[PDB]
């Protein structure tokens, strides 16, 4: 019940993700990912120095869209805050398997690494 | 965009602005929660924003839209929808 996703992230997030083998929760409260994993989907707006990392998460932790991206449901996601209020089990950030750096943003253009 | 939005919110509104600072991105989030709605408006420095309003009773989203804009006027009209969506 696993799905491959891609995320443009900074060095610090990548390091944390690698050290824990767990998806880092965005400081916005909801971590967004490309689904299906696509290096160009959100590369345009990714800043210089960002890395495009692909990894595998459980399907049950994704909420997909028709627009090529998905939410990862963590404690501070809207779904997570609902669960807290209703007295349901609050979902934790999922594991990240097969972590692979597939690209970098260099000089304003999407490099493939 | 973020700084004039911060000022706009401060001037026209009581909502609390949270600033997130990361090595590559600035962003702003506005959390609001009451009896009927759990809601959040997120705006990024990359000219995009996210509008989330969850109805507590049903557990289904009232508003759940991702927007890319290119103008401060466009941002305000989007935020206006989010505001109207609460009260
Ligand atoms: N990042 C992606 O690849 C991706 C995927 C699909 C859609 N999007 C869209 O792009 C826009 C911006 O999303 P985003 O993912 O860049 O925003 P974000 O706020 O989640 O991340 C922005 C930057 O901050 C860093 N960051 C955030 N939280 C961090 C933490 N706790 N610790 C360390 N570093 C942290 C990230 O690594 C990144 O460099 C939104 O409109 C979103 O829907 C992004
Ligand atoms: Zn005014």
């Amino acid at each position: 019940m696993t799905a491959t996703v891609g995320r443009w992230m900074g060095p610090a997030e990548y390091q944390q993700m690698l050290d824990t083998g767990t998806v880092v929760q965005s400081s916005t409260g909801t971590t967004h990912v490309a689904y299906p994993a696509d290096i160009d989907a959100f590369g345009k707006q990714a800043k210089n120095g960002a890395m495009y990392v692909e990894f595998d998460v459980p399907e049950k932790s994704l909420v997909p869209t028709n627009e090529g991206w998905a939410k990862i449901v963590g404690p501070d996601s809207i779904e997570g805050r609902l669960a807290k209020r209703k007295g349901l089990p609050v979902p934790e950030m999922p594991t990240a398997e097969n972590i692979t750096v597939r690209g970098e943003k260099i000089n304003g253009e999407v490099e493939a690494k | 965009m973020l700084n004039k939005f911060k000022l706009w919110v401060s001037k026209h509104t009581d909502y609390t602005v949270i600033h997130n600072e990361n090595d590559l991105s600035y962003s702003i989030i506005i959390d609001f929660e009451d009896d009927r709605y759990i809601s959040r408006f997120t705006v990024w420095d990359d000219l995009s924003c996210m509008s989330e309003v969850m109805d507590v009773d049903t557990g289904l989203y009232k508003l759940n839209k991702r927007n890319e804009f290119s103008t401060f006027d466009e941002l305000l009209d989007i935020f206006d929808d989010f505001m109207i969506s609460i009260k």
